[PDB]
């Protein structure tokens, strides 16, 4: 039973929140289209850690970047469990009772001189509070580095959708732009 | 229309008649993305990935599960912590044997020393000319038959003080 | 000023009387700096890095070199590829049975899954107050007793399956 989640993406300078009714593609809606989807390669190309890094333009006027991802376990437990009553208005704890403890493996790099680094923050929106959680903070160079962490039990972080949304909060600083190279995310569980 | 839990037996004692041509075989001698958390196997493929070798089956039988009084002067098989009794063809039918019990052993470098990650089974393999040995690395194969059986374990590591002795209960049909 | 050949005997009938005692311990949990070279095992250490657990001992004996044709018709060990006979406490001197034999097994999650790279055996290991189980984490050992005997090993695995079987001969002087 033990598995993996992996790649909407959605790139802007904008601040997005999402509500407990909250579908995929609200970010664009939400941000004015000032974002854009990540690239078909994104969702391709990341699912495995290989040689294949997909770059991301990280543009910003305010110094910040985000990148949103977001998950949809109702699809993915349609498909890989049909079994499991997701109709329910307990749905969230069933889902989140059957995974249990979810990990996030980020590995990523930026196109920066190999003697600088960025801070980049790994955040879930946890829906009890209705904000973001950071669940990681490191500082991003040339060099490869998995930002991912053990997020635990993901009820508090699945909307009435069972959508969880994720995001990479870039301090470029006072560059305009930073390029981000994106070799594997995956969000794995383990239960008995 | 129905096909019958007799048709497994009688298609479980048609692998086991088949036994002189079963071999167990091992294979991925490289990492997994994570030795942890291996990939997923592919019941449509007919060789295992980085194929190690050959071991001829030393063991292939019928069985059921085990129970007491009535299977106390048997011999019985444990794995997985699960507990099972033998069963011959010709009882088969009688005794409801539909699972297939199937196990080889290697021990030292008569297969090639490093570690091992995919366990399967072949039938209808042939050795080449000259060749008569239980052992064989693939370059001593004239045909590999069919690779039937296969998974993708967390790796183990060998030597002359290390046996490899892998298993599979298998059946036909689990749902009936 | 030599000893006689009895007295090496006298001192592996005494480890094999401590037998209720003994138990197998593993290891060395996380890499050497090479997983296929390992250091030189430190003979002043006091017990194993990284210590996993114990396991009760299963089977310890006296034991000795096969003789044909006498001991291919008794009771038999096969370990090295090779062929030895058991002996019993009270026929040591006259069979000269100077090896003691140790063996254990360690089934499933009975001590946590990890990789291992230590070996060895301990003797006068107590459990704390009220345990009685033949499986021990070091959180449940008051006394950890004497490591006899260990050795350092290219880097092994287990899974829930698994059953790690790891078993010595000693001898108290190989070098008279």
């Amino acid at each position: 039973f033990y598995g993996h989640i992996n790649m909407y993406g959605y790139v802007t300078s904008y601040v997005y929140n999402p509500g407990m009714t909250s579908s995929v593609n609200q970010i664009s809606a939400s941000t004015e289209g000032r974002g854009q989807e990540v690239p078909t390669d994104y969702y391709m190309y990341t699912s495995t850690k290989n040689n294949n890094t997909v770059e991301l333009s990280m543009q910003t006027t305010s110094g910040v970047s985000y990148l949103y991802n977001n998950f949809n376990f109702r699809d993915y437990m349609s498909k890989y469990r049909p079994q499991v009553d997701l109709q329910s208005d307990e749905a969230r704890r069933i889902v989140s009772d059957y995974i249990k403890e979810l990990s996030i493996d980020y590995y990523l790099s930026a196109v920066i001189p190999p003697d600088e680094s960025i801070e980049i923050k790994l955040q879930v929106y946890d829906f009890s509070i209705n904000r973001w959680l950071t669940v990681s903070i490191n500082n991003l160079s040339f060099y490869e580095k998995n930002i991912g962490s053990n997020i635990g039990y993901i009820k508090d972080y699945l909307n009435s959708e069972l959508n969880m949304f994720t995001r990479l909060e870039i301090n470029a600083g006072k560059r305009d732009s930073v390029d981000i190279k994106v070799n594997y995310l995956d969000l794995m569980f383990y239960y008995y | 229309a129905i096909a019958t839990y007799n048709s497994h037996v009688e298609l479980a004692k048609y692998l086991v008649s088949k036994a002189d041509s079963v071999y167990l075989t091992i294979g991925k001698s490289t990492p997994w993305s994570n030795e942890t958390n291996p990939p997923q196997p592919d019941e449509n493929a007919t060789v295992l990935q980085e194929v190690i070798g050959y071991k001829k089956a030393t063991k292939v039988t019928l069985v059921r599960p085990s129970k007491s009084p009535e299977d106390d002067n048997k011999n019985l098989i444990s794995y997985g912590n699960k507990s099972w009794v033998e069963v011959t063809p010709e009882n088969a039918k009688a005794e409801g044997a539909k699972w297939v019990y199937l196990e080889s052993s290697i021990v030292g470098d008569e297969l090639p020393l490093g570690t091992y990650r995919q366990v399967g089974f072949v039938m209808d393999l042939v050795a080449k000319s000259g060749i008569s040995k239980f052992n064989l690395v693939p370059s001593e194969v004239e045909s590999t038959g069919t690779l039937l059986f296969f998974d993708n374990k967390q790796f183990q590591n060998r030597s002359e003080q290390t046996t490899a002795k892998e298993r599979f209960i298998v059946e036909v049909d689990p749902n009936s």
